[PDB]
């Protein structure tokens, strides 16, 4: 609610890349839980000759380290100094929102079964709760990506 | 995937954090009304600051100052901007266990590498006053009351923070661009002398006693102090750090500390005594009231009939006539460093050592306010 509101007068560049930071580091702490062991879909990384199929779960892994690449880079994110960010960020910011609502996702409809066993579920409750109210509210992912969401999304 | 409720018990204190730091926000409102001033645009623009991220290597070394055996300290510059820091290297496992006051070294914030944790300090230019007793042996008498007193105060607003050194040494005090004196703090790095020790051609005490300064340190930590109720057992309080300043006075004065012994263990022993052991030199120089502090410094750090009970009354000593003890912090000091730069390293022994029974071999901000 109040939390994801970009407090009163902050940039919001800076207030969304704070944000953003913390999302990534709490879905790999979550996936950390689910460490190894591992309708329809959308694959994605074309042209390249890239973006196929048969991730079949358990392909994340270079996945994730792209935005590990792309949010520890120097110019994309300037922790350094006032130098400030290029705010096309604004585009890359979406997809690293949504890169990461894949993850986000997939570990929604196959893996988590295994996550009720262990009596923490209400904190990927909370955490996935945490992550759409705040990129919704800034509108930072479109509502048609959201479909696998949107039967689970409206429950309010 | 045992322990993974560690990403439970955690992400609590991460939505904790998270809830603080923006009901923090709010002390904005803040609201002066005592202004019929501006309207005038506003005066209002909040950055506004970062956790970021970090790391070593966005410091360039500049020279080794010193070292000690969990690690050395370092005059480093920041890469990023450009500065001078007085840079410490401290161990990770194996090492175990487990502000605001004009008197002590800054830190200020700190990082860490795999093993190895770092500190960085406000950079001391003037060496430490172990290096200086070497430089010249103060030729003291009034050298030496300043550097006590300065000493003093240093010790009494520690103690008022509610804190004891127990360890308080030439090596352990540093020298600042004004050539006045600030103790920093033990780090904190430990260890202990424990328990006791069994086996079972000279010309000069003072050449004698020159044995002394022996294979740098790099090994260490001597009796400069130990008051003797650290051997033994669990004990002390704050008069732990007057009879270290008595040790200390009684070195500078006299050409080596009280008990210095020529082997490690040959101090407990005599410390374990003085009384007998406690002798001042045939090399005349002291004061009746000079000497007369020493031994009430020196002496047993009993409470009873008595009190000390102390951490003034050492001001009400003869041995200081003046000053007010307030334009103490600023006059002129007894030496005032010369120095050829701001990276002047001159006044420390740059030496070369490098040996760390350590390395195999081969970054966060989550704080909360702002300086400056
Ligand atoms: N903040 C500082 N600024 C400048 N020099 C410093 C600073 N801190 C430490 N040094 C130097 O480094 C030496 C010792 O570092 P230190 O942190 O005291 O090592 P240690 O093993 O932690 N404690 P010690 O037993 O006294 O060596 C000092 O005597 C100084 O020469």
């Amino acid at each position: 609610k109040t939390i994801v509101q970009l407090p009163k007068y902050v940039d919001l560049g800076e207030w969304i890349a704070l944000n953003v930071f913390e999302f990534f580091t709490n879905l790999n702490q979550f996936y950390g839980v689910v460490a190894e062991y591992v309708h329809t879909d959308y694959l994605w990384l074309d042209a390249n000759n890239r973006q196929v199929s048969l991730p079949a779960s358990q392909y994340i892994d270079l996945a994730l380290t792209w935005i590990n690449n792309k949010v520890n880079d120097k110019n994309l994110f300037p922790t350094k100094n006032g130098l400030p960010f290029p705010q096309q960020f604004s585009r890359d910011v979406q997809r690293i929102m949504v890169q990461m609502f894949r993850i986000f996702a997939h570990i929604y409809h196959h893996h988590f079964d295994k996550i009720v066993h262990l009596s923490l579920e209400a904190h990927w409750n909370s955490f996935f709760s945490h992550f759409i109210s705040f990129a919704k509210e800034f509108k930072i992912i479109d509502r048609k990506e959201m479909a696998p969401l949107l039967p689970l999304i409206e429950s309010f | 995937y045992q322990s993974s409720v560690k990403y439970a018990i955690e992400r609590n204190e991460r939505r904790v954090e998270l809830e603080t730091e923006l009901t923090s926000h709010n002390w904005s409102e803040e609201r002066k009304s005592r202004q019929l001033s501006s309207l005038g645009k506003k005066e209002s623009q909040f950055l506004r600051l970062r956790r970021t991220r970090l790391s070593l290597e966005d410091f360039h070394t500049v020279k080794v100052i010193g070292k000690g055996a969990f690690g050395e300290v370092r005059l480093v510059q920041k890469k990023d901007t450009g500065k001078i820091y007085a840079m410490k290297t401290l161990l990770k496992s194996e090492m175990y266990k487990k502000s605001d006051s004009p008197w002590v070294v800054s830190l200020y914030y700190s990082f860490q590498d795999a093993q190895y944790l770092y500190l960085i300090m406000e950079f001391l230019p003037g060496g430490d006053l172990m290096t200086m007793l070497i430089r010249w042996q103060l030729f003291t008498e009034d050298v030496t009351r300043f550097y006590m007193a300065e000493c003093i105060l240093a010790i009494e607003t520690i103690h008022k923070l509610g804190f004891i050194h127990r360890a308080i040494k030439p090596d352990n005090i540093l020298i600042d661009i004004r050539g006045h004196i600030k103790l920093s703090d033990f780090g904190l790095s430990t260890g202990f002398h424990k328990t006791h020790d069994s086996n079972y051609n000279r010309q000069q005490i003072q050449t004698w006693r020159k044995s002394r300064r022996l294979m740098a340190y790099s090994t260490v930590g001597t009796p400069d102090y130990i008051a003797p109720e650290i051997f033994l057992y669990q004990g002390y309080g704050q008069e732990c750090d007057w009879w270290s300043l008595g040790a200390i006075m009684y070195e500078c004065l006299i050409g080596w500390p009280p008990f210095c012994s020529e082997t490690p263990q040959e101090t407990y022993r005599k410390i374990m005594n003085f009384e007998q052991t406690l002798q001042f030199p045939d090399d005349i120089h002291i004061s009746y009231e000079a000497e007369d502090l020493i031994r009430r410094l020196l002496t047993h750090a009993d409470q009873r009939l008595g009190r000390h009970g102390g951490a003034d009354e050492i001001k009400s000593h003869p041995f200081f006539r003046g000053v007010d003890w307030n334009t103490i912090r600023q006059v002129e000091a007894p030496y005032i460093p010369k120095l050829s730069s701001i990276t002047d390293t001159r006044f420390f022994p740059t030496d070369e050592l490098e040996n760390v029974p350590d390395s195999p071999a081969m970054i966060g901000y989550t704080y909360s306010r702002f300086d400056y």
